[PDB]
RNA sequence: GGACAAAGAUAAAAACACAACGUAUGGCGAAACACGUCAUACAGAUCCGGUAGGUAGUCCGGACAUAAACAGCGGAGCGCUGUUUAUAAGUAACCUUCCUCCUUAGGUCGUCCAUUCUUUGUC
């Protein structure tokens, strides 16, 4: 029944201003204090802002003191996170978070939301350039080979990757895309399947970059000799 | 001055039915005004304990809190295969609030040696002019491994990112890609590239290499 | 016996009025701060002298304690130290003696109790 949903996330470059949203249900965010939190790709939980019930008072992290200003909006039952002069470390998840009763809950946290990702970046958005990672030429080790796709060089976040549309799924790790110091991120796509299947069977790799309207579908095989 | 909050262990390994612990310590006084959280990957946070004792509505009794002064203790009596998450401890006693570093937990599991393979640049990338050389260590435990790129027989520093994948739902164990990325010029100057990982399983350094130009 | 006088013992003893802000801690209110409310505590009625013998929570004077303002010291803010001021209105009002052309005032003298008994000196 109680829910908070984020919004208003996305891409803005360093120096820019972008503004969240918190829209709740369930609840009436004026009997309750709320708070901003935000987690850093790969890292872990940081307390950004908070504003106290019935007195408007607002509380900052040393990190967001001056840029960040957190409102609330009692008729649209709505929190707000105003950031400007954003820079790259900004870049994060931020969830709003309802504060509990003190009587039920005490002071923690007990509803939160899905999220919302805010990306600062000067880059562009870019499609990606998947090449193809050829299987051993030489007998594999263990019976069974490996074939990959590299999904390099785009910009932003996310891609999918599938393999043969899909009919091939077990086997495939796909890896966490590593940000390069181009400012472009790049992850590989790997398949494990018997050696015995490298040349009697096709194998396609189908990499989606709906950001940038991409669809991809290349073929991986083995080289000459 | 702010509170800090130092959660350790970074990461615990542990198996089904483990009891476990996990400590936070407070630079000051933060009376009982602590909360721990569990976060899955991909997931929002969900509240735990309370008050540093309470448990919250709803979460298996399983879970307890503990205060011994300003250090507070997270515990699972008996661990099941859906408690193994990232776990968070925050002070709410004085504002700003501070988080805990955080705890992985971790299935733990027998030794497994990585399988290694290795891949050329393709040739659609050199025309595109870059070269990307990738080793992948395939289903291996534990996490800890290192990766040592040889250019010529020459070691290479700095030019090399690596990307691990979260535990396996079956078989419990973590791959990794590493690549290199050197210019087009530079991999078309040296004849020899190889992959040297060193693990716990891996007796000895298992090293697979191709070169410049064959096959 | 009675009177005057001194020296003792004993007892007594001040009218009217005495206010209103607020602060702190904790609990509660959908409540970390602010706000509202409730409970408790604080908001000189300490000590001494004098006030023609005495009686002071309120006098007059001083000391001390506590609060505010100003100055100084240590690592704008914070903590202390020192000085000044304040700690009701009010010893205001009424009545009253004296003085001064602040005279449609200012100051000042009063407003209460001082009983009972003992010794001695001289008539
Ligand atoms: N209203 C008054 C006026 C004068 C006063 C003089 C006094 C002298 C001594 C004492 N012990 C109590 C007194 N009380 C007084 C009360
Ligand atoms: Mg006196
Ligand atoms: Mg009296
Ligand atoms: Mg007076």
């Amino acid at each position: 029944e109680v829910q908070l949903v984020e919004s208003g996330g996305g891409l803005v470059q360093p120096g820019g201003s972008l503004r969240l949203s918190c829209a709740a249900s369930g609840f009436y965010i004026s009997y309750s204090s709320i708070h901003w939190v935000r987690q850093a790709p790969g890292k872990g939980l940081e307390w950004v802002a908070s504003i106290s019930p019935y007195s408007g008072s607002t509380y900052y992290a040393d990190s967001v003191k001056g840029r960040f200003t957190i409102s609330a909006d009692t008729s649209k039952n709505t929190a707000y996170l105003q950031m400007n002069s954003l820079r790259a470390e900004d870049t994060a998840v931020y969830y709003c978070a309802r504060q509990g009763y003190r009587r039920r809950s005490g002071r923690g946290f007990d509803y939160w939301g899905q999220g919302t990702l805010v990306t600062v970046s000067s880059a562009s958005t870019k499609g990606p350039s998947v090449f193809p990672l050829a299987p051993s030429s030489k007998s594999t080790s263990g019976g069974t080979a490996a074939l990959g796709c590299l999904v390099k060089d785009y910009f932003p976040e996310p891609v999918t990757v599938s393999w043969n549309s899909g009919a091939l799924t077990s086997g495939v790790h796909t890896f966490p895309a590593v940000l390069q110091s181009s400012g472009l991120y790049s992850l590989s796509s790997v398949v494990t399947v018997p050696s015995s299947s490298l040349g009697t069977q096709t194998y396609i790799c189908n990499v989606n970059h709906k950001p940038s309207n991409t669809k991809v579908d290349k073929k991986v095989e083995p080289k000459s000799c | 001055s702010d509170i800090q909050m130092t959660q350790s262990p970074s990461s615990l390994s542990a198996s089904v039915g483990d009891r476990v612990t996990i400590t936070c310590r407070a630079s000051q006084s933060v009376s009982s005004a602590v909360a721990w959280y569990q976060q899955k990957p991909g997931k929002a946070p969900k509240l735990l304990i309370y008050s540093a004792s309470s448990l919250y509505s709803g979460v298996p009794s399983r879970f307890s809190g503990s205060r011994s002064g300003t250090d507070f203790t997270l515990t699972i009596s008996s661990l099941q295969p859906e408690d193994f998450a990232t776990y968070y401890c925050q002070q709410s006693y004085s504002f700003p609030n501070t988080f805990g570093q955080g705890t992985k937990v971790e299935i733990k599991r027998t030794v497994a040696a990585p399988s290694v393979f290795i891949f050329p640049p393709s040739d659609e990338q050199l025309k595109s002019g870059t070269a990307s050389v990738v080793c992948l260590l395939n289903n291996f435990y534990p996490r800890e491994a290192k990766v040592q790129w040889k250019v010529d027989n020459a070691l290479q520093s700095g030019n090399s990112q690596e990307s691990v994948t979260e535990q396996d739902s079956k078989d419990s164990t973590y791959s990794l890609s590493s690549t290199l990325t050197l210019s087009k010029a530079d991999y078309e100057k040296h004849k020899v590239y190889a992959c040297e990982v060193t693990h716990q399983g891996l007796s000895s350094p298992v090293t697979k290499s191709f070169n410049r130009g064959e096959c």
